[PDB]
This record gives C-alpha cells, structure tokens and sequence, in this order.
RNA sequence: GGGGGGAUGUCCGGGUCGCCCUGGGCACCUCUCCCGGCAGCCUUCGCGGGCAGCCGUAGUCCCGGUUCAUACGUCGCCG
C-alpha cells in the first residue's frame, strides 16, 4: 500500500489516506515510502492528534514506524522544524493530567477490585 | 483607632436599630472603597480590615441556639453580602470570629458552617450565579465544595453559568487533600448521588475523547476516585462498572503510548533544531560533521560550533586563539575531502565549497 | 598577576635581596639577585626561577628562616615547601580552609597560620602540630579585601555575598554554647555561587572562642577540593537544625542537589537544567544525640521524610518545649510527627555493647494539611509554649493559611486564612500570639482570635527580604526582626528591632554599620544574642 | 558511583572508555537498574553512556544488541514500577475502611 | 590540623521490613554439621549431656 | 530598658598577626580589635577593642615597632593611625590622622 | 618521555649549587636526543623523539623566543600523480603505493567519495 | 494448596512457602485460606517485596488476591498496621525512577526503532 | 534575537518589457540601534556613575597547540 500512500499524500487525499490507515503491512508500506511524503504524513497526522484523541493503538504506532523508515529525512531537509514543532506542542497537554492520572486509578481500581470480591462473595452464594 | 472602630461599630448599631439600612450600606460602600457600582474583576479589589469584614458577616448572617444553631440571612438581599461573595470574604474562620461567643461550646463546626453556607446562597439565588461566584473567589473548603457540586447536581441532574461552577469546583476539590474530601464526602452524599456524579464525570471522560477513536484530567482524576473511596463498601452491598473499568484501561494505555511518543518526538523536534543549526553553519561554511543521507544517524549528536572560551587553570578562561581554533576545526576534518576554492575567494570575497565523505 | 610576595634581605650589610612572588595563576616566580642585576642604561637578561604547584590563586608565601624552604599556602587547603635545594615539594596536606596568610617565628621555630574559616595555628618546625590553637566564629563574612582568585576571571567568579542568614541554636541545659552552620571555609562555602555548609561549629559565648566542631553530611576534608574543570565542590548544606527540649537530641536536614553545568544531558523536551537539579535534589534528615562532652552521634537516618510522585522539599521543623516530639512540614503538605523509641523488634531489645539500649526516632503521627486553592508554596511550624498544639502557616502566594492542631490526638484544633500578603517567610507563637512574618507582619492573637500587630515593611530587593528574619524569647514575653535597609552589596546596614508583646511601640531601635546575620534567645534568662556579617556578635539584655 | 557524582566527574569517568569496557559497564548498569534502591544513579550512568556510545553501535552490532538488553530488561522495568503503583492503590483506601 | 586521611565509609543502606537478626545470624552461624547415623538407622529415642 | 552588649570577637584580619618577642605571645588582628594571646596555656591575654567610627573602612595594616617593641602602628582606610602598646592599651584614644584620600598601604 | 624538558641555572651565589629555572612539555612523545649550537649569532638546541617534528630551542634567548616545530615529513613531498591516467602515488621503506581517483570534482559538485 | 499455605504459614515455613509460590489455583488457594495468616504472608511478601525486585508476574498477582480474598481481614483486626505500614514505604523507592523512567525509554526505544529499519535494509539485502 | 534598510540568487500573475518591481517565497553580505558579557581609564571609602570601548566567531611567520594534583608517623596474625 505503498504507493496507495505515495499517491495520497502528493495529491492531499484524506479519503485514500483513511483507506490507508484503516488497516505488519504498516512496517511494509513506510519502508516502501518515501521522505518528503512522510514529512507531510508527521505534519497531517499532527493535525489528526489534535482533532481526535481516543483510542491511539493504529496511529501512533504509524509514527513510530514513520520516524523508523524515513526519521531520517526531516534531517536531510531540516527547514521544516515546525512540522515536527508543531507536534512538540501537542505532546505535553497530552502529559498534564498525567500528573495524577495515576493518582486517578489507584484510589478507583481498589472500588474496582472490591466489587471483585463483592462477586466473590455472591457467585458462591 | 480600636476607639474609632468601636465608636463606628456603635453607630452602625445605631443604623441598625434605627433601620436605616441605606445609609448603612452607603457607608458599607465608604468603607470597602444605593448605586453600588462594580469594578469587573474579582481580584481588583480594595483592601478592607478583618475589624469591618467581622462586623459585616455578624450583621448578614444569624446562629440559633439549642445546642445546634443554623446561619439564617438577616439581609437576604444585600450589595454588601454579594460583595462578601465576590471579594471571597466568607470563609469559616471569618464565620467562627464573627461569632465566637456563641460558637465556642458547639462542636463539628467547620462541618456545619461549611454545609449551610452553601444551601443558604442556593436559597439566596436560584440563577446560582452568586454561587459560582463565590466558588470562584472564596477559598473554599472540602465540606462547602462537595456541598457545592451536591446544589449543582440537585440543580441539573443560561445553561453555560452552571458548567462553569461545575468545572470551579471541580478544580478546587482537584487541590483539596483526599482524606478530608473522602470523610466529609462519605458525610455528605448518598451511594446514588456519587453514581450520578460518576456518570457526570464519566460524559466528561468520554467528551473529553479518550475512548472513542482517533482515526474514525487531574480534576476529574481526584474528583472521580476521591468520591467513590468516600462512599465505599457500604454502597452497592456490575457489567456497568466492568465497561467502565474497561474504557477506563484504554484511556490508561493510551496515556502510556503517548509518553513513549512524547519522549521520541520531543528529542526528534531537537535533534532537528540542532541540525538546523549546524546546516546554517555548514551553508555558511564552518565544515562540521552532518549527515548527508536520508537517514536518522544512531547517535543523534550534531557538531557544535567551536566554543570561542578556552578553560584554563585553575579556573580561568581565555579566548581561543586562532591557531588551536585551526587546530580544531583541522581534526574535524575527515579523510577524503573535495574543496573547491572560488574566484570569489581568490579576489577574496566570498566562500569555498566543502563536500567530505560521508563519515 | 600578582597576588602577594615576600623577600628574604641577604646580609652587616644588605649585600642582595631575593624575592618570591605569587600569583593567582597559582605561580611563584623567585628572582635572585635583583640588586645586583638591576645596580648596573643596560642591565643582563633577568629571569626569574618557575614553580607552579597550585591550581588556584596562591595566597600567601614566605621564606624558611636562613630561607632553604620556600613555604606557602593558598586556596587548595595544602601547606606546600618549595624544596629549594633539590627539586622536590613537602607539604603538610590537609587544612581544614584555604590558607589566608602565613607568617614566621623569629627563630626558624614556629609557623603561624590564618585559615580561611576564621582561625589561627602556630605550629613549631617538623612537629607541625597544633601548638597554639586558636579559631573564631568562622560565620560568612563580606570581605573588605574581597578574594585573591577573584582577579582572572575563573568559570565561577567568588563573590562576596549573604544569600540566607545563618542558622544556629544556643544549646538549652548549657546557654554558654551554641551550635551553628559552617562549611570547612569561608571561600569555600561561597565558592560555586551556592551556601555550603556541611558543618556545624559549637562555640562558648562566655568567652568567645570557637569551642569544637564536627560533621553533619558527607564531607571530605582530605580529598581534592576542587574538580578537574576547576568548579570547587558544593556540599550537602545543613539547611535546618533545631535543637530538642530536653538537652540530648538535635534533628537535622541537609541538602544537596547538582548544578545546571553538571546536568546537562538529562534535558529531553521541556526539561530544563532547573528542572533537572530540582529532580536531583537530595534531602537527607538525621537524627542525632548529644553527650555532655558536646559529642554529636547518629541514632538515625531517613532519606525520605516527605515523599510524592518526585522528593518534596522539607519546610520546617519544630521541637515540642515538653517532650522529645519533632514535628516537621514538607511540600507533600503533611506535617510529621517524630518521636524516639527502643530498638527491639521481637521483644529482643537492641542494646549498645556497653549495655545502653539504641534508641531511634520514628514518625509517631502523621497530620495531612487541607487547602485552599485560589484562582510555589513554602511551610512554616511552631509549636505552642505549653506544647498540645501546634501552628502550621501553609504558604503559597497571597492566599495563604495558618492551620492549629493538636499533638495528643491529631485532629485540626483551628484553622485561620489570610494572614499572609504574599509568601509565608516564618513565623513564631508567643505565649499566647501568633508572630508571623510575610510581605506583611501580623502579630495576631488566637485565644481572643484577633490581630493586635501589623507592619507593612520596607520594600527591598529579594535578598534582603529574605534576609528579614524573626525570634521571639519567650522568658520575658518580647520578640525581634532582623533587617537590612535598603542585589546586596558591601556598604549596606541592617537594623534590629526589639518588640514587647502588647504595644506596638519599638522598644528597642538600633541599626548597625554592617548587616547583622543571625538573632537567636538565651535560653536561661531574657535578651537575645546577635551575630553580624563582619562576623562580630554580641548580646541585648534588658534592665 | 554516589562519590562520583558527588565530586562531578561521572561524566569524566565514562567518556574515555572503550568497546570492551562499555560492555562491562553497561553489563552491571543492566543487571542493577532492577534494584530501585540505587535505580536513580544508575539511570543517571545509563543517560550518560548513551550521551557517550550511541554513535557506534552500528559499528558494533553486539554492543548495539546490548543497547538492546538494555530495553528488554527496561521494558518490564516499566512493569515493574506501574504495577506498583497498580499495588500501590490497593492499599492505601483500604486504610480508608478501616475508619 | 591536617586531616586524617579515611577512605570512603560505604553507604548505610536502609533495611527492609524484616531484617536478618543478630540472633538469626547467630543460629545460621552454628554451621559446621555432622550428619552420623545410628545404627541400622535407628530412630534416635533420646540424647543427654549432665550439667 | 533594653540595652546593647559591646561587640565582640571579630574575623581575623589578613594583615599578618605578628610574634612577639621571646616567641611568647601573638598578636593577632581582627576586624576593630587586636588580641594577644599567650602561646604556652594557648589563651588569650590580653583583647583591645578599637572604635572603627563612612561605609566601607577597615583595618589596612598593622606593625610592630621595628625601633622600639611591644608598639603596634594600625592603620585604617581613612588615614588614621594608632600605637598602642600591648600589654596595655595606651594609644587607642588618640589617633593620627594622615590626610589622604583612601590610605592603601603602610609599612614601619 | 613525559614529553617533557626543563632548564636549569646556576645558584647565585653559593657554588656549585644549581637550580631548575623551568619545565615545559614541547613534543608530543619523548624527546630521545638532543644537540645543541651556539655559533654565528645563533644560539640553539635541536631535539628529537618520537612524535618525527624536530622542535628547535634558543638558547641565549631561552624564555625570550618562541620556539619551532620542524616539518615531520620530509622536504621532498615524496607524492607523485599521472594527470592523465588521475594516479596518485607515494613511496616509503619497499613499497610503493597507488590510487586512482576514477572521477572529477564536479560530477560530485558524500557517500560517493 | 490452601491447607498447605495455612500448614506453612502458621509455622514459618519458607520451603513449604516457596513451593506453593513455585505454581488461577492461585485464586483458589487464598479463597481457601484463612485471615490472620494472609495478614503473616503480608508482612513476609513485604520481605521478598524489598529482597527481591526482579519479575513481579506472579507474587504481585498473589497479593492482589490476597487483598481480593482477605483484604478485609486486617481492617477486621486492624492493630497489625504496621503489617500494611511497611509496605506503603517500599512503594515509593519502587516509584522513583518513574518520574524519568518512561524518559527512560523513548530515547532508548527510538534506537532500538533504528536498529529494526537497519535490519530491514539487510535482510532484502 | 527583534526592529528595520542598501545588495546578492530564485519561482509563480506578470509588465511597453526592462532597469526590476509590486503580491507570495525567500537564504546571504552590509549598516543601524535595543541582548549577553568582557575589558581598561577617571570618579567617589564604597555604594554607584561616566568615558572612548571590543567580542558572541573560525585555520596561525614561528607561537599559549602551552603552565597546573593533595604527607609522614608500623606492619603481620588470628579472636
């Protein structure tokens, strides 16, 4: 997918990018792209971690794999620092309940764990 | 001036049993620095002493003894008790100087100043704008904010002014300790009222966007967890809480890879800047080592240019001279290299073009 | 660039003179026979004989009686003999500072030293040991003269400042001593731009002599002094000590954290340096006992005594006046309750080999601090004279609180807010009011729970607003400010006002030419003692 | 390690070495990261030894395959500290019950 | 007062929630067993030394 | 009713603190006091307070005699000097002034 | 060898006795022989290690002059190149050594070099 | 194995301790065991918590089911707080490195990442 | 780093079409003052101030491409 990618990302798709990113084959189609193109995907897919934080197992895993096959070419082109700046915002107002948001399970997954044995009490029973 | 005070205490005694509650309030107005004009802030406000501040709660506010008294409002309508509001002057301490002479046998009083504080303004205002006010200005303790958010939820579970309460409240019970919020909170609520608060912050989590996906906190961390340890075992002795656990655990790992991708994108933000850089420098003509490839060197060191000071002893510092400053930039030379001079440089104008291997 | 000099007059006559001459580079240059090269328009080529040892500025340097040493000290605590007749150096190693001056007996018997930390030893010729001993306050002083390394630009350049008063506690049970911080130098604790005090100094008020010493943190007064780049050591500073009730106990708490130019790799997004030290922070508390031979001993240790998320910088430290209770504040925001017990685990009770049992300190309470959040905190904590309650100013920016709780049970006795302008700096509770000290002063009593004092106080720089400092007495019912009068700089004058407790009349003013450091209270009787930065002390009394 | 730290010359201390002598180093850093007791000075060794031998470890395969063993201890050592906060939360309101 | 020259005192580490006692060393101190069999591996009935 | 001690002690000055003759005592030189101490019991014999007083002035130097023993020339920033003589205190009243701008250095 | 040389002067005064004026570090490796000349105005010690420069000293003008670092390699460049075939060569102890450079500067005009 | 836990724990068995910690019948021996023995194995795991910080997997899901199934023992009798107590002190050295131990990985995993696009060079190589 | 300019080279509407320009992209040399330090020299005890100031970058006749490091007094055995 590839060159699915390749085509999309030249000619500003969302829809073959959606196409792309519904979908192992991730690693194959990053090391199939190509630089400039990936410089594109980091700064759209910046835009997609702002607009739609939820479930990040898919995209951010891409960005891995981005960074992985082509990191590389942000520094042979480094002009456009603020494509990769403009995720150097994003990533710390997606840390600041992380001040307590483990102080958010600790104290719930006990409530948790006592309806656990609330069950334990009664499947028994 | 303990003379003048008491002289001005007596004297608005005097409007007081007279009734003459405008000029009073007009010197209500004089002493805090009727029209009662506002300044639109919150935090711009004059100083005004504990002395006037005393006297004005014990006017506003009433006790009722027998062995458990209750503040009533003897000026339910009153500019200086919206004041008191905004200003923030309503704390229990205030409260408890304002009438230690009846308070001092009664117990649990922070308890029960700091739960009928709160219905006293929501009868006072049904719009609970001056209660949002006051949750914003006033410093508020556990028993008053839990109270609060109880009038709030009472009130919802010109639409706008509610939420925002919500959300002021939601912060300062973020600062409060858990203890206290769990003991006064056990107190105060019912294991049904926290499920319906659990269910508010729950649309909040969800609103928030954590669950529902990409390609289709702290606040409510303590408020959430605080409120459920405060009501315990004793509360439901399901499948609800289950789903719930569950997108709980997604919002979790979701955190967790977004701290690994913090750490990688913030050093790839600058490594890119230092390259930056280093290839101004290189176009400009300082030959340092950078990479050529379209690929991410393993170390994700850059080449700085030559620090001007040189270290000597003990402590001292001198400039570099020029020589060892060759000497530097001639050991950051590589092995085979390609240095074409220019005309420009053999008339003395401009720069060379340097292109080394790829080291 | 010459730092100092000495000659020795070759003879009945003045037939020659040879001259040594040190500099700051850390070299001595000795020229031989300048008269006779400089009588004879033309003269020969003159070239001085090298010798380098030192890293640092060379301080003082001198010749050996006939002259066969050329002794000298400076900066690096070594007492080093340039050999002079073969090419080899004897030194006496290890001094406690930096070797201010040196100077000579007239026979070749006996040295004369003044150290760095405020102290003299005459020694006699190959015994090098102390023969006359004598030592001073050693506080922080500004230096008239200000520093002889301080003329070559090193990477931090020593500057002759204060930047926190000093702390120090008159012994109870033994009022003629006092205890107080102290690195192994003067320089040396400025040296690095950070207070150094590993050290703590008991010294006799009623006869001013520097009676004894000894270590609190980690120290290492044999090793290298200053780092290979050429940044002298910073150490574990004492922070806090206070002294027990009883005359047997002294809890502690030192910090020591990296410098920015150290870190320096541990930045990763908005990391900084600051953040990286404030991460690196190191708090050790220790829990001492004390023998009637002024003998300081471990009982124990705890590297963590207020922990969250990251380490919580400690705040304050209390003692209860009538048991063997210290409570302290952190930045988790609980306060901690400290009690010593016996070491027995299982019922095995631990006792010392001389058959005393080991006694250790433990967290006895522990009291959470509700807040209150309007829309960088500090702690301060003292108890009540007659103890069973204790006062807690919880200090963040202007919305700040005072918190009293009771010691027998640890529930919160009274709860009284905005007494605080800005940031908390202290505060003391008279026998019955609270004496705290912010931007604003606010004597405030509580068993009326009414304010009878307040100050608005002279607006200074930063240093000199922490520099304002607070005592009460507590025998005769009268407290004390310490202030200096308006970035701090030599010529400066501080002022100390004597207060009583019921008036708001000055019972006492009187400002001083230098800034007075430290205030402390004598224990037996009423009066204060203070001590000032051209590090002189003496001490107020009434009648 | 805590000496070297204290007198600042880690960073002296680690910058000279070689191939051979990383591999030890980075042997015991790995073994002792586990112990959370001095976890905090040896992650400070283990930031300066990648700020010091990340360049050739393309070079050396085998140090780059320590590079990794490094992480496949790390990547539990994150185990490790979130479920005992996991742990750590267990217990701390069932303090609350007892009141 | 030149300083007396000590080499590096190691670090007091804390102790865990049970520590091995003096008298737990003590016992694991009494090291050195002999194991001697009875005869025809009697079960031993009793053993005796007087004061 | 509250009333001041004199202050005493001090920071040793760098000027150099001076033998005596016989090797018997010491003369060591603080900030606005100069102190004698006796080597043999190590212990002080004699402490002479000396008013410094305008900012900025301290002790520049300090001589022994050279004629005659047992003097002491001291100098200050401003140009005031005295010669006391130790074991006693003669000389501390009654300074010289020198009339100088700011008196660097002096040598007896 | 720890690549170090110091000087050293008579004692004024008391015969026979003499003392090291100084010490510096000139080579980079040991200084293994040593001649000195002092004839025709020129008063110099030449000295030779390991490190191949040859590092020249003034004697009547020591600490008066700087000194000065002989070329290591020898005087003849000891390279030679075919223009027209673009090899280079060099020689030492039995070998003789060539490249050929196979391309201009312009055609590159990194991981081609 | 719950009566071989209670056999063990009520004589201060190590052996018989490490072969019911050597083996879901986890669940099912604290389910069988009794209360103020889980509050002994609490104090002793505390010991192994301290000697031993290797791989958690298995004892830290036992004390998990022990505070499942007799967690509500030592509020039942609570005096032995110093049971829990000692605990809640190791917690917290095991939490230090956490406020840089994710800073930990990013930078180190991203190296890995790069050895991973240097091996997928090679192998089709 | 800013604010600004004179000048180098560049594409897209382009212009009678040439000098280049406006509208977008711009990287550089230069000048300008406000950023951080560093010096000297007068001033006042100092606190401070003033004065004409340099540098924030690159390769030299040679050449600072330097100079610099912390004691003896006593060891061994085994408890």
């Amino acid at each position: 997918l590839g060159t699915v990618l390749n085509q999309a990302l030249r000619t500003d798709d969302s829809d073959l990018l959606e196409s792309c990113l519904q979908t192992l084959i991730i690693q194959n189609t990053i090391n199939r792209m190509d630089s400039s193109l990936a410089g594109t995907l980091l700064s759209k897919l910046a835009a997609r971690m702002h607009r739609r934080p939820g479930r990040a197992f898919g995209l951010m895993r891409w960005i891995q794999w981005t960074l992985v096959a082509h990191g590389g070419a942000l520094v042979t082109q480094p002009d456009l620092i603020n494509r990769l700046t403009e995720l150097s915002r994003v990533l710390e107002e997606r840390s600041r309940g992380l001040s307590s948001l483990l102080a958010l399970k600790g104290k719930l997954d006990m409530l948790d764990a006592q309806l656990k044995y609330r069950k334990a009490l009664k499947m028994a029973g | 001036s303990w003379s003048e005070w008491q002289n001005k205490a007596m004297q608005a005694d005097e409007l007081l049993q007279n009734n003459d509650i405008q000029s009073w309030e007009e010197l209500m107005a004089e002493v805090f620095k009727p029209e009662w004009e506002w300044p639109s802030s919150r935090s711009d406000y004059a100083r005004v002493d504990r002395r006037w501040v005393v006297y004005a709660i014990n006017k506003v506010f009433g006790w009722e003894g027998q062995n458990t008294g209750r503040l009533t409002c003897r000026l339910p309508e009153s500019s200086v008790l919206i004041y008191l509001v905004d200003a923030g002057h309503l704390s229990t301490s205030n409260v408890k100087s304002a009438f230690k002479d009846d308070v001092r046998e009664v117990d649990k009083v922070e308890e029960l100043i700091g739960e009928q504080l709160p219905i006293i303004l929501a009868e006072v205002d049904p719009t609970m704008e001056l209660l949002v006010g006051y949750l914003s200005g006033t410093q508020l303790g556990s028993s008053e904010l839990v109270s609060s958010i109880k009038l709030l939820l009472c009130s919802l579970g010109l639409d706008e002014h509610r939420t925002r309460g919500l959300g002021i409240a939601f912060s300062k019970l973020a600062a409060c300790p858990a203890a206290e919020t769990v003991k006064s909170l056990r107190r105060l609520f019912k294991p049904d009222e926290v499920l319906v608060l659990l269910n508010v912050l729950r649309a909040e989590l969800i609103k928030d966007g954590w669950t529902t996906r990409y390609l289709d906190i702290q606040l409510i961390a303590d408020l959430m967890s605080r409120c459920i340890d405060a009501v315990g075992l004793s509360g439901w002795m399901a499948n609800f809480f289950s789903q719930f656990q569950a997108e709980i655990s997604v919002a979790l790992e979701g955190v967790m890879e977004a701290v690994r991708l913090k750490g990688v994108i913030a050093e790839a933000a600058n490594y890119a800047k230092r390259a930056r850089r280093a290839l101004a420098d290189s176009a400009k003509g300082k030959a340092m080592t950078v990479h050529m490839s379209a690929e991410l060197p393993l170390g994700l060191k850059t080449d700085n240019k030559i620090s001007t000071e040189r270290v000597r002893s003990g402590g001292e510092i001198v400039a570099r001279s020029s020589r060892q400053i060759g000497h530097f930039i001639s050991k950051r030379r590589g092995i085979y290299s390609i240095h074409r001079i220019s005309e420009e440089m053999l008339l003395g104008a401009a720069g060379p073009t340097v292109v080394q291997e790829a080291r | 660039i010459i730092s100092t000099f000495d000659i020795r007059p070759i003879i009945a006559e003045l037939q020659d003179i040879d001259v040594a001459v040190g500099g700051a580079r850390g070299a001595i240059y000795v020229y031989s026979n300048l008269l006779a090269h400089l009588h004879t328009l033309r003269v020969g080529t003159i070239q001085p004989r090298k010798y380098h040892w030192h890293r640092r500025a060379v301080h003082s340097v001198k010749w050996s009686g006939d002259g066969n040493y050329l002794i000298s000290g400076g900066y690096e605590t070594v007492l080093v003999l340039w050999q002079l007749d073969t090419g080899r150096v004897d030194f006496l190693p290890h001094l406690s500072a930096a070797i201010e001056n040196i100077v000579v007996s007239p026979k070749g018997s006996a040295y004369a030293l003044h150290l760095d930390d405020n102290s003299a030893m005459v020694l006699s010729t190959a015994e090098m040991k102390p023969s006359m001993y004598v030592s001073g306050i050693q506080s922080l002083v500004l230096g008239d003269r200000p520093s002889k390394d301080a003329l070559v630009r090193r990477v931090w350049r020593p500057i002759d400042e204060i930047a926190s008063p000093l702390v120090a506690t008159i012994s109870p049970q033994n009022p003629s001593h006092m205890f107080l911080c102290v690195g192994n130098g003067q320089q040396a604790t400025v040296g690095g731009g950070a207070t150094s005090t590993p050290l703590v100094q008991v010294f006799d008020i009623s006869s001013f002599q520097g009676v004894a010493k000894q270590a609190i943190a980690r120290t290492n007064p044999t090793d290298v002094n200053i780092t290979s780049e050429g940044v002298p050591i910073i150490e574990p500073t004492a922070t806090k000590l206070a002294f027990s009730h009883d005359g047997k106990w002294l809890a502690s708490i030192d910090e020591w954290q990296p410098p920015e130019r150290d870190t320096e790799a541990y930045l990763t997004g908005s990391k900084t340096q600051s953040d990286a030290c404030k991460e690196r922070r190191e708090i050790y508390l220790k829990f001492w006992e004390v023998g009637a031979d002024q003998s300081l001993e471990l009982v124990t240790r705890i590297n963590d005594a207020h922990y969250t998320k990251q380490t919580e910088s400690i705040f304050d430290l209390a003692s209860d006046p009538t048991s063997a209770r210290f409570a302290t504040i952190g930045n988790d925001g609980m306060v901690r309750f400290w009690s010593p017990k016996l070491r027995k685990r299982d019922g095995l009770m631990a006792t010392r080999p001389d058959g005393q049992p080991l006694r250790s300190w433990s967290c006895s309470r522990v009291v959470p601090l509700p807040v209150h959040e309007r829309q960088p905190y500090s702690g301060a904590i003292t108890f009540s004279e007659d103890g069973s309650i204790l006062f807690a100013a919880f200090g963040p920016p202007s919305g700040a609180l005072v918190v009293a709780i009771d010691t027998q049970t640890g529930t919160v006795r009274d709860v009284v807010s905005g007494m605080f302008k800005g940031d908390i700096r202290a505060m003391k509770s008279l026998s019955s009011c609270l004496i705290m000290l912010s931007d604003d002063l606010v004597v405030y009593d509580i068993v009326s729970d009414e304010m009878l004092a307040s100050y608005t106080l002279k607006e200074t720089s930063e240093a000199a607003k922490k520099l304002t400092q607070l005592a009460v007495n507590h025998q005769s019912r009268s407290f004390a400010l310490a202030a200096p009068i308006p970035k701090l700089k030599r010529g400066t004058k501080s002022e100390l006002l004597i207060f009583n407790i019921e008036d708001e009349e000055p019972k006492l003013v009187k400002t001083f030419s230098q800034v007075i450091i430290s205030v402390c209270a004598v224990p037996s009787s009423s009066g204060f003692v203070v001590v000032d930065s051209a590090a002189q002390v003496w001490s107020i009394t009434e009648g | 390690l805590t000496a070297l730290r204290h007198r600042s010359a880690l960073r002296e201390a680690l910058q000279g070495r070689d191939e051979l002598s990383v591999i030890n180093i980075l042997r015991w850093a790995g073994k002792y990261v586990a112990d959370p007791r001095y976890r905090s000075i040896c992650v400070d060794v283990a930031f300066h030894l990648i700020d010091l031998y990340a360049e050739h470890v393309g070079g050396s395969a085998e140090l780059a395959t320590q590079f990794q063993q490094l992480l496949a201890k790390v990547n539990r050592e994150v185990e490790k500290a979130e479920l005992a906060i996991v742990t750590g939360g267990m217990v701390e309101s069932l303090m609350m019950s007892v009141e | 007062m030149a300083a007396e020259v000590v080499p590096l005192p190691q670090l007091k580490l804390p102790s865990g929630p049970s520590p091995i006692t003096a008298e737990q060393r003590y016992w694991r101190s009494f090291k050195k067993q002999k194991s001697h069999t009875s005869t025809a591996n009697w079960p031993i009935s009793h053993i005796s030394f007087p004061a | 009713s509250w009333k001041v001690s004199k202050p005493m002690g001090g920071r040793m000055s760098d000027i150099d603190p001076i033998f005596s003759q016989d090797e018997r005592h010491l003369i060591i030189t603080y900030n606005t006091s100069i102190q004698v101490y006796s080597t043999e019991d190590s212990l002080l014999v004699r402490r002479i307070a000396l008013p410094l007083t305008p900012s900025a002035t301290h002790i520049v130097s300090s001589a022994l005699s050279k004629s005659n023993p047992d003097y002491l020339w001291v100098a200050c920033s401003d140009g005031r000097i005295w010669h006391i003589n130790w074991t006693s205190g003669e000389g501390v009243d009654t300074p010289s002034t020198i009339d100088t701008k700011k008196l660097l250095d002096m040598a007896v | 060898m720890d690549r170090r040389t110091a000087v050293y002067e008579p004692m004024a005064g008391q015969s026979g006795r003499w003392s090291k004026v100084f010490h510096r570090r000139y080579h980079q490796h040991d200084v293994k022989a040593m001649a000195s000349f002092e004839g025709k105005g020129m008063s110099v010690v030449v000295s030779g290690g390991s490190d191949a420069s040859p590092i020249v000293l003034p004697l009547r003008a020591l600490g008066k002059e700087f000194h000065r670092t002989l070329p290591h390699l020898p005087q003849h460049p000891t390279v030679l190149s075919a223009p027209k075939a673009r090899y280079i060569l060099s020689w030492w102890e039995n070998e003789i050594r060539i490249w050929h450079l196979l391309n201009s500067a312009q055609q590159f005009l990194p991981l081609n070099l």
